[PDB]
């Protein structure tokens, strides 16, 4: 509801809280009272004689804009504008609509280590194919190629130049100089080209497991022009067997300068390689995310673990396990740009702490995720409008500001402007100055004295004292003093003084009320400002808390199983917290610990359920209350007692919710005399 | 906060790599490597001896052996303050073979004189003194290179003798992992142990810990990281917060954590307590919007710089604002923590537009500026810097009125009198103190201060008003040492008080300026950054409650707990208090009323004319301001929270004493205190087990005796440990006939137990009848062995077997009418019940029965 | 019952007395001492301590070691001794300045170590009496009436206001007597 402290304007009203409304009716506020009971929830106005087309009621509401003229729209819509008011959230939906063909740009780049000789081979004769994949999914594609091994410095390189001549651990066959990137084919569409091409290569070796690949990357990601960048979809296939070297690795070697994320390249190598240090995965994922680049880690099953933690650090990013051949490359690629494109998410760009933005995600698949930071879901298919709702909050009166919400991994974007809400309405052209004595203006049905006169009606003058007459309007009751010894009566309102000691905001009709002065817990009123406020003996939270110190949380308790029943149905959730009855144990009152074995008397049940015995005692229905049978074995009390006729039945008696309901498993084999 | 930026001295050289390792040695002179600067053909690195008194630094001279190539001396130092001791590593020796180059390292130790020094796949790439360590038997240098580059780090104990601590080669998870890329030493006991960091083991970081265990070094624990390629382990800091001689925390940097507006992470890890594990409990973070700040980076211990006894720490982040850099600092907090907000940010781009990479390398903890205050030398780019710590000041004031009170005729309506002519005097005294020690002389410490005095403040218009100014307010400037001064003023009313039920109120708030010390490079010291800023007194005025006599009240005060007997400590959370107060005097002025209660009790509530309380612990509350009348009485209850794991002994007490304006002297009526027993929740249960034997036959004809066990488990389910007692009834005998012979009871968890046997009878002799109706044989027809056994402690959350063995025979069968008998054992747990209680409806599960059926 | 003396454990404790004479020993760890009535030797030992001696005339023995500590001897004529500083064996606390210690009990703190850039104090209130070590020293009274004892080597005594009664034993001794009515004994060597 309406928590005002000190109101005096419709502004100072709304800026109160999101329920706060302004009668603005005149002839509504008696001679005994102030103009602080115009500021109350609308409800209550309403049963009090205002109307609904005489309350104020700012409200924050969005309204969106849409080009015509531009077709093809894949995210829509986008322009919107919104009207925000603090404390209530405007909110709206965004569309996306998958597109068809979109042109394929592959980069490849390759590891050419000693152990990558069998993949070198294979790779060198599969252009054609892999140009072919990317014709089946697109009308026009093009493929590059690139390599690396390790920064040219010891440990990570032997820097004798008679190991710098033939790095590989066999003298018989050719083997080039290490290197740290050389960018080998320009991204076409020939494949003859890219046969000739990287035909020419040869293997390289080094010292270290780990190779330098992402100092390829950063170059690949940092040269657009010559690496043959178009703005289509870009991927990038990264094809080891080993760790990577990032940033600190460097001072091994004396290399302590940070990586500029700038283009070294120099006769298509990666020159300079021995004076910056390795990126770090953060300067990495940035530049891929700004340059809209996809990565594809090809990587063997060793190593599958190790690049899937990437992909928390880098969206719009796939693992795929690479044979030790490297012969179901073209394949792997097929599934990442089918796990990449089937995904979509939606976020924003800085925005300030004034501003919170929630999304909810509503698609094909049926999974609809509520209140999450960003938006996500799987399953986006082709041509089938997938909505998301975003919702903002403004927790002040805040600025003109602008904010752009974007899809990962394209250009098109929705730019979001947002204006205050933080004004009233009022009616003041024709308002009558009489009621004003002349002295004022009617202002959302108040008046504003001008200067010297003071008072609700504008009826005395500062410079002159305050009548006796007027005071008794300042005191509550006959034993009550005047404006409850903490204010001032002038001209027939209390002035409430102030107070040095912080947090001490004296207010109300009478300042009767003060904010330091309600329920404590752990020594903070109301549980700190973190949970709730405290308005003069009552205490009421933010959302989320609930209580008469807002200790306890409201919803979403710990009170549930994962099979979502309160406490499995042996207690009452009190305050997030189940008070279970008899002999049963926190946190959800699941074990009975001290508790008699029941398996004495449930073998009343058992004789007759698998052995098919009849009714003795009566039918086994109306009978054994919320005992049922499982077919398969059950964990739970392994048991063995006497038969009722003599033999030794065993069963294990496992236990589901509710009072007395169990579920039972009878074993077929019996020991008998 | 009182980290000077004025006035810091730079080193600057030429030498390339200058400030990239810095250390300070004997409290006169830093030390600061050149890694990369070409000192001569074939030879790499260089060091430097920087200092203070002289503001310029030439190289230390030192004969690098022939076979030292490119060593990059300097890149790694460490200093010992006591001893003076000096050690500096090049670990970039290119020792060139017919076929291969390696990488070895090497490191040479001083003494107090720079002038002598001594020379320090598997084991080639070793890449000895990395990160070098001096403990008190010889230096430590680290290897990051062994083994596949798993690491490791050898300890010298002399010249020529050396151990090698590693972790164990269970698999290939440790290769790669950079072990020893950076060392920390702990203390406890005065005895030594080491911290090893492991930046890139599995991508994701680890650090370990390494201990003594029977002359042999084992590793005892270690921490893990979470997010890949964050560097956790790359920097090592040990903290003794409160400075007793043993390691508290250790702190590990993450320079290159990756979020979205932030770059950088420290965690706070205590040192685990005897085998428990290792554990983080704190994470510190640099500024917003720094991404890739590179927090974390380096980090050292700069002592005690606020004068609270507790160790502070500077963490440094060469990143930030393009990579200009900055340094945080850190406050200790009592409970060996760091606190999670910086209290100074130094930044490069304030102190020089030439600084790059500010904060790369940090060493403090000593002063060199030889005034007794710390100092931090922090190393960039081609400059070296000199922070310097700063006097830290406090002030006290205090207002005293005179008369006390504003006189009757004062304030008095009078027409034959001159108006505004009222008189009075309030007395203001200022103390400025020093909290820090050092070595500078005293009256060299000067402050200008000045301050506002605030006359009825929070009112419109004042009551009273200073002689000089006519007005409310007043301001003055003064020079202050470090002696308390002491100044008056007159006070003056214009016009009558017609409200005089509200004191007249004197505030009082000031800023301070430290002046320059000449002696000293031009030190200003500062005010403490939590130091009190405004004080307040009162200024009452005088009572004619009757008569024109001296307000004479009569207050009572008693409470008590009505309908509780003994507080339950793990039930119920809360208790009432009922207490009443009375006025059988004359009007009472600003009633006070004051609780005092142990520290396992919170005040809650209070719950009823007006009353407004607020907080051995002590809570304060206002009977009815202003006024609390004649013959009036209030009764009210004050709410209590009881802690879960309180600890208030068997017997808890309670003060409260009533108090007002008046102050009269105390007496009998004023005060009360009542005493209230305190009991704790106990909850333990006894079970039956199903290795217990069910069924025993026999066949009368033969005389075959069998074993019988009857199992019971105890466990103590509860949040309290507490001795215990388990009795168990034996049935022995049953009508002059042995049933169970020499029963014994043993205990699984060969806890410390002792037991004494005791017969009693049974209270049936018509034993067959008993029979007759129902076929249990129990200590009601039989004779029962009482088996008691005393455990002294039993633990929290911790269960045992108790099992009863011994032999029977089935010479006592009685052929009654049912085909069976059964034996019955019972076993119950006792306590001190004066101390402990169960929980309502708890009580069931404390005793237990075992039967074991008998036919032929 | 009927138990005058005490010897705490390795670990922290909490150490309190009686009205009759006790001797109470920390050890290790951090204690927290009181030696309530009498005359009472409270010996923290090894560890950051805090000791009361309440009223009576109370002894306070420290050790070698730089870890600081609380002294307050709390009513009566009370002395603390630091003779256990230097011995015949190894010492840990570092004086690399040569001065022993230095003590100032108007400014009420004790530099019971130094090295060249660090510096170790101890926290003293309400203790009237100062014995020295076996090398150099600097002892400053108080406005009250001090006993001062300097022992062995070239020590410096200033008694300041009050009373006092300054020693200064082997070795050639400073000694000042200030304002008031003071008695000063020489000892051996060659003193002013
Ligand atoms: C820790 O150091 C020990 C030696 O102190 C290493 O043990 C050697 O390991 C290699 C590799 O398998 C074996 O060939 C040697 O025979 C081992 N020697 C001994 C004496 O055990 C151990 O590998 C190191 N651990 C790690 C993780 O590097
Ligand atoms: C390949 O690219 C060239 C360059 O423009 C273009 O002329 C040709 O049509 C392209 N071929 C295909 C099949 O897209
Ligand atoms: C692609 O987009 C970039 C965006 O900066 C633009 O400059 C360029 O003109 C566009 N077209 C081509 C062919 O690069
Ligand atoms: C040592 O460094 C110099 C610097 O130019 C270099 O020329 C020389 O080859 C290095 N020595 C070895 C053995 O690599
Ligand atoms: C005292 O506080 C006021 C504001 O509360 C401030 O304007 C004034 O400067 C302060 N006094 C001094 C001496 O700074
Ligand atoms: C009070 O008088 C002094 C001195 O005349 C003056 O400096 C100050 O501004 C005055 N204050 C007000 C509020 O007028
Ligand atoms: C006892 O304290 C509770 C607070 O939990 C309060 O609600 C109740 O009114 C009190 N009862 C009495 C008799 O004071
Ligand atoms: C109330 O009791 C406390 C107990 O510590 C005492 O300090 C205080 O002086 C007492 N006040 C009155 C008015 O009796
Ligand atoms: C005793 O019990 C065993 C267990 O089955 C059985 O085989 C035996 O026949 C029984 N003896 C008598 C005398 O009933
Ligand atoms: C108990 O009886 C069993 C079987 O009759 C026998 O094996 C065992 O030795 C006996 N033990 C004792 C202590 O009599
Ligand atoms: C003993 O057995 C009898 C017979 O069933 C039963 O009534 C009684 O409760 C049992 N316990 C005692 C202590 O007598
Ligand atoms: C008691 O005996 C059972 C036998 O099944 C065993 O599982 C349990 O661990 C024992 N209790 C304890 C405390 O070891
Ligand atoms: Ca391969
Ligand atoms: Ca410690
Ligand atoms: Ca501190
Ligand atoms: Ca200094
Ligand atoms: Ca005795
Ligand atoms: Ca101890
Ligand atoms: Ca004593
Ligand atoms: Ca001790
Ligand atoms: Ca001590
Ligand atoms: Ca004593
Ligand atoms: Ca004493
Ligand atoms: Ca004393
Ligand atoms: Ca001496
Ligand atoms: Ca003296
Ligand atoms: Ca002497
Ligand atoms: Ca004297
Ligand atoms: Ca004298
Ligand atoms: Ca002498
Ligand atoms: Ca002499």
């Amino acid at each position: 509801e309406c928590t005002k402290f000190k109101v005096s304007s419709c502004r100072e009203c709304i800026e109160s809280g999101p329920g706060c409304t302004w009668c603005q009716k005149l002839n509504f506020t008696g001679p005994g009272d102030p103009d602080s009971i115009r500021c109350d929830t609308r409800p209550q106005l309403l049963m009090r004689g205002c109307a609904a087309d005489d309350i104020m009621d700012p409200t924050s509401l969005a309204e969106t804009q849409e080009d015509h003229n531009g077709g093809q729209k894949q995210l829509s819509p986008q322009k919107v504008t919104l009207y925000l008011r603090p404390g209530q959230a405007a909110a709206f939906n965004v569309t996306f609509r998958r597109a068809k063909g979109y042109p394929i740009d592959l980069y490849y780049l390759m590891d050419l280590s000693y152990s990558m000789l069998d993949d070198l081979r294979n790779v060198k004769k599969l252009g054609g194919d892999l140009l072919r994949a990317l014709n089946e999914i697109t009308e026009s594609g093009r493929i590059g190629f690139g390599s690396f091994v390790d920064k040219t410095v010891l440990p990570f390189v032997n820097t004798h130049p008679d190991k710098l001549r033939n790095p590989c651990p066999n003298k018989e066959k050719e083997c080039q100089p290490p290197f740290a990137f050389r960018h080998v084919l320009k991204l076409t569409n020939n494949s003859n080209q890219f046969q000739t091409e990287v035909g020419k290569q040869l293997i390289s070796g080094n010292l270290d497991a780990p190779e330098g690949g992402l100092d390829a990357m950063m170059q690949v990601a940092a040269c657009p022009e010559e690496i043959g960048w178009r703005n289509v979809t870009r991927l990038l296939v990264f094809a080891t067997d080993d760790g990577f070297h990032f940033a600190g690795d460097g001072k091994l070697g004396a290399i302590l300068t940070p990586n500029d994320g700038r283009c070294h390249l120099e006769d298509n190598l990666y020159k300079r390689s021995n004076e910056f240090d390795y990126p770090s995965v953060g300067q990495l994922a940035h530049k891929l995310a700004e340059n809209n680049i996809q990565p594809i880690f090809a990587v063997t099953s060793r190593m599958v673990k190790t690049y899937e933690k990437l992909t928390e650090i880098i969206p719009k990013s796939a693992v795929g396990e690479l044979s030790e051949d490297s012969s179901n490359v073209v394949h792997l690629i097929k599934n990442a740009y089918n796990k990449l494109s089937s995904r979509v998410f939606l976020d924003h760009n800085a925005l300030p702490d004034t501003l919170k933005v929630t999304y909810d995600s509503f698609c094909s698949n049926g999974v609809t995720h509520r209140n999450q930071p960003r938006g996500d879901c799987d399953g986006v298919q082709i041509n089938v409008p997938i909505t998301f709702q975003v919702k903002v909050t403004a927790t002040e009166c805040i600025q003109e500001q602008s904010f752009v919400i974007r899809a990962l991994g394209f250009t098109d974007i929705v730019t979001v402007q947002v204006l205050p809400q933080c004004e009233c309405r009022c009616r003041d052209q024709s308002r009558d100055r009489s009621l004003c004595h002349g002295k004022g203006f009617l202002e959302c049905g108040i008046c504003r004295c001008d200067t010297g006169y003071i008072g609700k009606n504008c009826e005395c003058q500062t410079q002159g004292r305050s009548s006796q007459e007027l005071e008794g309007s300042c005191r509550k009751d006959n034993n009550s003093i005047i404006c409850s010894g903490l204010g001032d009566c002038v001209c027939g309102q209390c002035l409430c003084h102030t107070s040095d000691v912080p947090g001490k905001l004296i207010y109300g009709q009478y300042c009767e009320c003060d904010t330091i002065n309600c329920e404590r817990y752990n020594g903070q009123v109301c549980g700190g400002p973190g949970r709730g406020l405290c308005f003069c003996g009552k205490c009421r939270c933010h959302p989320g808390f609930e209580g008469s110190a807002c200790q306890c949380e409201r919803t979403t308790e710990g009170c549930l199983n994962p099979r979502r029943v309160e406490c499995s149905g042996r207690g009452r959730c009190r305050c997030n917290v189940c008070e279970c009855h008899s002999g049963y144990q926190l946190p959800l009152c699941q074990e009975c610990p001290g508790c008699p074995s029941p398996c004495g008397k449930y073998i009343s049940c058992a004789e007759c359920l698998k052995f098919e015995k009849g009714p003795f005692g009566k039918n086994c229905s109306a009978a054994c209350p919320g005992l049922q049978l499982s077919n398969n074995p059950v964990k739970g009390r392994t048991c063995k007692e006497r038969d009722s006729e003599g033999c030794w039945v065993a069963y294990t008696l496992e236990q589901q919710d509710g009072m007395d309901r169990y579920l039972i498993y009878v074993d077929e084999s019996r020991e008998c005399v | 906060f009182n980290l000077d930026t004025e006035n810091a001295m730079t080193f600057q050289e030429n030498a390339r790599g200058f400030g990239q390792s810095v250390v300070q040695l004997q409290g006169s002179r830093v030390v600061v490597g050149a890694p990369q600067e070409i000192v001569a053909a074939n030879q790499r690195g260089s060091l430097y001896q920087c200092d203070y008194s002289t503001g310029s630094c030439e190289p230390i001279r030192l004969q690098v052996p022939v076979e030292a190539v490119n060593m990059s001396l300097g890149l790694s130092l460490a200093a010992t303050t006591s001893p003076p001791q000096l050690l500096a590593c090049g670990p970039t020796v290119h020792q060139t073979c017919s076929e291969n180059t390696y990488v070895k390292g090497l490191c040479f130790l001083f003494g107090s004189n720079l002038r002598q020094q001594p020379q320090k796949f598997e084991h080639e790439m070793s890449q000895e003194g990395f990160s070098a360590a001096i403990t008190s038997n010889g230096p430590l240098l680290s290897t990051v290179g062994s083994y596949d580059w798993a690491g490791g780090v050898f300890l010298y104990t002399s010249k020529e003798k050396s151990t090698f601590i590693n972790m164990t080669r269970v698999d290939s998870d440790m290769n790669d992992a950079y072990l020893g890329y950076a060392a920390a030493i702990i203390l406890r006991n005065r005895v030594q142990s080491l911290v090893l960091g492991a930046p890139r083991y599995q991508h994701i970081g680890l650090v370990a810990m390494f201990r003594q265990n029977t002359g042999m070094w084992e590793s005892n624990a270690n921490v893990k990281g979470t997010q890949i390629g964050a560097y956790f382990g790359a920097s090592l800091c040990s903290v003794d917060v409160d400075s007793n001689g043993s390691t508290d925390l250790v702190l590990i940097g993450a320079p290159h954590y990756y979020e979205q507006t932030r770059g950088g992470q420290v965690s706070v890890c205590p040192l685990p307590r005897g085998r428990a594990r290792w554990q983080c409990d704190a994470v510190l973070y640099g500024e917003q919007g720094q991404p890739w700040g590179r927090f974390g980076a380096a980090l050292t211990v700069l002592g005690d710089v606020n004068g609270d006894k507790l160790t502070d720490v500077a963490i440094g982040a060469p990143g930030e604002e393009d990579n200009r850099g900055a340094v945080y600092l850190f406050h200790g907090t009592s409970g060996s923590g760091i606190s999670p907000s910086h209290s100074q940010r130094i930044a490069g781009s304030k102190l020089s537009p030439r600084l790059q990479y500010f904060g790369q390398s940090l060493s403090g903890g000593q002063d060199l500026t030889m005034d007794g205050l710390v100092d931090l030398t922090v190393g960039a780019q081609g400059h070296v810097l000199l922070l310097r710590s700063q006097p830290v000041l406090r002030v006290k004031a205090i207002m005293e009125f005179n008369p006390r009170e504003v006189a009757r005729n004062v304030f008095e309506c009078n027409d034959q009198v001159v108006k505004g002519k009222e008189a009075g005097e309030v007395r203001v005294c200022l103390h400025v103190q020093k909290s820090t020690r050092d070595r500078l002389r005293e009256g060299q410490i000067q402050s200008v201060v000045t301050y506002d005095l605030a006359l009825d403040s929070g009112r419109p218009h004042s009551r009273a008003v200073f002689n000089e100014t006519k007005n409310s307010t007043r301001r003055q400037t003064q020079v202050l040492g470090l002696t308390q001064t002491c100044e008056t003023l007159k006070l003056q009313l214009p016009n009558c008080i017609e409200d005089p039920v509200s004191p007249i109120v004197l505030r009082l708030n000031f800023s301070l300026v430290g002046t320059p010390l000449s002696a000293f490079g031009n030190l200003r010291p500062v005010l403490a950054e939590d130091a009190q800023r405004l004080f307040t007194a009162l200024f009452p005025f005088e009572k004619n409650c009757g008569n024109d006599n001296i307000c004479q009240d009569d207050l009572s005060i008693t409470f008590s707990f009505m309908s509780l007997d003994c507080l339950v400590v793990g039930g119920p959370r809360e208790f009432n208090v009922t207490v009443t107060v009375r006025n059988d005097g004359e009007d009472s002025y600003r009633t006070q009323v004051t609780f005092f209660f142990p520290l396992d009790l919170s005040y809650r509530k209070v719950s009823t004319w007006r009353l407004a309380c607020e907080s051995l612990k002590s809570t304060s509350c206002s009977i009815n301001h202003p006024i609390f009348p004649e013959n009036s009485e209030v009764t009210f209850n004050i709410t209590f929270d009881v802690d879960s794991k309180a600890s208030l002994g068997n017997k808890l007490l309670l003060k409260a004493n009533v108090t007002s304006e008046n102050n009269m002297p105390r007496t009998n009526k004023t005060e009360f205190q009542l005493e209230l027993p305190v009991k704790y929740a106990v909850y333990m249960v006894v079970t039956s087990h199903g290795v217990s034997t069910k069924y025993l036959n026999f066949t009368a004809s033969e005389n075959t005796s069998r074993v019988m066990q009857h199992q019971y488990q105890v466990s103590n389910l509860g949040q309290r440990s507490l001795p215990i007692s388990l009795v168990f009834l034996v049935p022995v005998r049953l009508n002059q006939t042995v049933i169970w012979d020499r029963p014994q009871v043993t205990f699984s968890e060969n806890l410390s137990s002792t037991c004494h046997t005791k017969e009693r009878l049974p209270s049936h002799s018509d034993f067959l009848a008993e029979l007759r109706k129902a076929p249990v044989v129990n200590c009601s027809i039989a004779v029962c062995q009482r088996i008691q056994c005393d455990i002294p402690f039993f633990g929290i959350q911790e269960e045992f077997n108790a099992t009863l063995k011994g032999n029977l025979s089935f010479d006592w069968y009685i052929k009654t009418s049912h085909n069976h008998l059964l034996i019955v054992s019972t076993a119950e747990i006792l306590f001190n019940d004066s101390v402990f209680t169960l929980l309502p409806g708890q009580g069931a599960f404390v005793r237990s029965q075992t039967e074991t059926k008998v036919e032929p | 019952k009927n138990i005058e003396n005490l010897h705490g454990s390795r670990l922290n404790d909490r150490i309190a007395g009686d009205d009759q004479d006790n001797e109470l020993w920390g050890h290790d760890g951090n204690d927290t001492i009181r030696g309530r009535g009498g005359d009472d030797i409270l010996r923290g030992g090894l560890g950051l301590d805090t000791l009361y001696g309440e009223d009576g005339n109370d002894i306070f023995l420290q050790d070698d070691e730089t870890v600081s500590d609380d002294i307050d001897g709390g009513a009566g004529l009370d002395t603390v001794d630091y003779s256990a500083m230097i011995h015949p064996g190894r010492i840990v606390a570092p004086h690399e300045y040569g001065f022993g210690i230095e003590a100032d009990l108007s400014r009420e703190w004790v530099r019971k170590a130094s090295a060249l850039g660090v510096d170790y104090y101890d926290n003293v209130r309400n203790v009237e009496n100062v014995i020295g070590t076996s090398m150099k020293d600097v002892l400053i009274g108080d406005a009250q009436a001090n006993t001062l004892m300097g022992q062995g080597g070239d020590d410096t005594v200033r008694g300041g206001d009050g009373d006092d009664l300054l020693f200064g034993g082997d070795g050639n001794d400073m000694l000042y007597g200030d304002a008031g009515n003071d008695t000063l004994y020489g000892g051996l060597g060659d003193d002013t």
